[PDB]
Parts: C-alpha cells; sequence; structure tokens
C-alpha cells in the first residue's frame, strides 16, 4: 500500500517511474497476488515517455499468461482491463510499445480460450498486417497464432486474409517474420485442413 | 546422426510425382525407421513430410547400409487420389481392413438362391467398406488438411 503511494506521487508532478520502479514490479511479479498487483501493473501500462517502464509492464502481462493461465483471468477477470489498457495504448505513445502488445494479445489468447475481444483485435491485426517493419509482421503473425491455438475455438474467416497476407511478405525478401509465418502456416493446417487449397 | 544419398529419379508427370531410390547410411545404429527416414528426405528436398512416402527397405547383410524406394508428390490431393488404400490405413489415413472373403462367400450364398425381393434386404447387411466410403473418408482428410 505505502509502496504504490510513493511512486504515485512521483508522476509529473516532479524519473524513478516507469523505468526502475516498472522492472521492480516485474521482479515481484516473477495468482494469489494477482489481487494485489493488478493496480500497479495498470500504472506500468498507462505510462506511455517512459517507453520502457511500458514495454516492461506488457512483457509481464505475457509472463503472467504463462504462469496463471485461464487463472489469469485472461479469459477470466483480470483479462477484462487489461485488454482495454492495451487496447487504449494502440489508440493513443512510442511506436515500439505497439509490437510488444500485439504480441502480448497472443498470449492472453492462449490463456483465456474462449472470451471475445476477437471482433476488435483480428481488426486491430488486419490494419497492422499492412506495414511498419518486419517488427510489426513478426508480431502480428505472432499475434495469430496464439490466437490460434489459443482458442482451439473459431477465426476461419480470418484465414484467407492471413495467408494472403503471408504471400505479400513473400515477395519481400527479409527474414525473422519468415520463421513466424511458417509457424503460423503449420497452425492453420492443424486448426483448418483445407487451407491448403489458399495456399495453391 | 543417418546419411542419405538419393540414387536414381524419375519424373513422372502423369501420376504427378517423383520416383527416387535411397541409400540410409546408418555406420552404427540399426536400419532406419521409415518415419525417421521420412524427414531427413524432405529436409534435404525441401517438401513437407506427409507428400513424401516412402517404401520397400532392405539392410544389407550387417553394414549399416539400407535400400529403399520413395515417392514425392506434389498435391497430397493427387497422394490421396493415386497412392494404393493399403499405404493410406499405414499412415493411419483410411484405417481397418476388415475380413470380407469369408461373409462375402457366405452372401454369395444365399442371393445366389434368392428373387429380388429379399436379395435387396440382405444386401443391406454385408460387411462395409464401400468405395463410395472410401472416398467420403478420403475427402475428409482432404478439407480438414492444409499447410505446408
Amino acid at each position: 500500500s505505502k509502496f504504490v503511494e510513493w511512486a504515485t506521487t512521483g508522476l509529473p508532478k516532479s524519473t524513478y517511474r516507469l523505468y526502475v520502479v516498472f522492472g521492480f514490479l516485474d521482479a515481484f511479479f516473477g495468482t494469489g497476488y494477482a489481487s494485489y498487483i493488478v493496480d500497479a501493473s495498470v500504472k506500468a501500462l498507462k505510462a506511455v515517455e517512459e517507453r520502457n517502464l511500458w514495454k516492461r509492464v506488457l512483457c509481464t502481462l505475457a509472463k503472467c499468461f504463462e504462469h496463471d493461465q485461464d487463472g489469469f483471468w485472461q479469459a477470466p477477470a483480470h483479462f477484462g482491463a487489461v485488454a482495454p489498457v492495451l487496447v487504449e495504448q494502440f489508440l493513443r505513445n512510442v511506436n515500439d510499445v505497439i509490437q510488444d502488445v500485439v504480441p502480448a494479445v497472443v498470449e492472453l489468447a492462449a490463456a483465456v480460450e474462449s472470451q471475445e475481444h476477437y471482433k476488435e483485435i483480428n481488426t486491430a491485426l488486419l490494419k497492422h498486417l499492412r506495414n511498419g517493419s518486419p517488427g510489426v509482421r513478426l508480431a502480428v503473425v505472432k499475434c495469430q497464432q496464439a490466437i490460434t491455438a489459443k482458442l482451439g475455438e473459431d477465426w476461419l474467416h480470418l484465414l484467407p486474409e492471413m495467408l494472403p497476407y503471408i504471400s505479400e511478405l513473400q515477395d519481400d525478401d527479409d527474414e525473422v517474420v519468415e520463421r513466424e509465418n511458417r509457424r503460423w502456416i503449420v497452425g492453420i493446417e492443424e486448426k483448418l485442413g483445407e487451407s491448403l487449397d489458399s495456399m495453391l | 546422426t543417418i546419411v542419405i544419398r538419393t540414387k536414381k529419379i524419375l519424373v513422372n508427370p502423369l501420376l504427378s510425382r517423383r520416383q527416387l531410390s535411397l541409400d540410409v547410411l546408418h555406420p552404427d545404429s540399426p536400419t532406419a525407421s521409415k518415419e525417421k527416414i521420412r524427414e531427413e528426405l524432405a529436409k534435404q528436398l525441401k517438401v513437407d513430410a506427409r507428400n513424401v512416402v516412402v517404401y520397400g527397405f532392405s539392410t544389407q547383410y550387417g553394414g549399416g547400409k539400407s535400400t529403399g524406394f520413395a515417392l514425392v508428390y506434389d498435391n497430397q490431393q493427387y497422394l490421396l487420389k493415386y497412392e494404393p488404400n493399403y499405404r493410406l490405413r499405414k499412415v493411419k489415413i483410411l484405417g481397418e481392413k476388415p475380413n470380407t472373403r469369408r461373409s462375402f462367400k457366405e452372401l454369395k450364398r444365399k442371393i445366389k438362391r434368392t428373387s429380388g425381393k429379399a436379395i435387396t434386404k440382405l444386401l443391406s447387411e454385408k460387411k462395409g467398406d464401400t468405395w463410395a466410403s472410401v472416398q467420403s473418408k478420403k475427402s475428409d482428410h482432404l478439407k480438414n488438411f492444409v499447410a505446408k
């Protein structure tokens, strides 16, 4: 309780905040604790510029996904606040944060499975699917992939956009995304099956 | 690990596939498992594993070398139409091979001695596995599969 108050005081009236403080919170982060942590995690996401601070928090959400899973409340309780903070981040901010954001969606999806951000996220992914370096591309491919696994649930409509996203990439001639794009294609095969027709 | 040398290769556009001789080198380990050979090959060719079917192998009298023949199909959708029903149950795609002989021989028994009336009925009881059935199952592997 006391720790939170000091950090809040640090804000632009007077940085310690995102960089060092957030890093510290990340360390403490690394389920019982989740209720207590929530506000602080929220602050980290909010302080976009303490970009580094934001990156660390976004990264923490991902780590929370793997540890908590469904408990993480990606499907559950915790997700609802986090997803809108994340969504807002995109809406309003260093460009570098966004890619990390897009992959986190994937980790969130893996955990939650069934919970309904899908329309907004997939659409967001579509716009992003358009460029921002390969950094964004790798991130977008990653977000589709955990979404696909995570569900083991819907996404079929999108497959034709995604492969065509991959197709454009094919002409581009530049690498890290290749691994991610390959990973997605394999994932599609498992879920969809018939996606070969689109590939051919 | 292993070392494979591809040996004699033909190009059959007719059945849309390439046929090749394989020479696995396992000096140390025992005969290679078709499965493992399947992938070290697909890698050298750089083709989806399930579009590459390997059959028939040997093993020179203790020496770590095994000869075999394999197939490369371009469209698993072609591979599925051409490969033999027995090679499919082998990849666990088609399934079982129930004992037709006996019963079929026994139905011949009854049918050969009836008038159309019942015959039809009988026929509605001859051990399954229609070709019409083989297709629907082949088809399902078609849609439901996509990748690489």
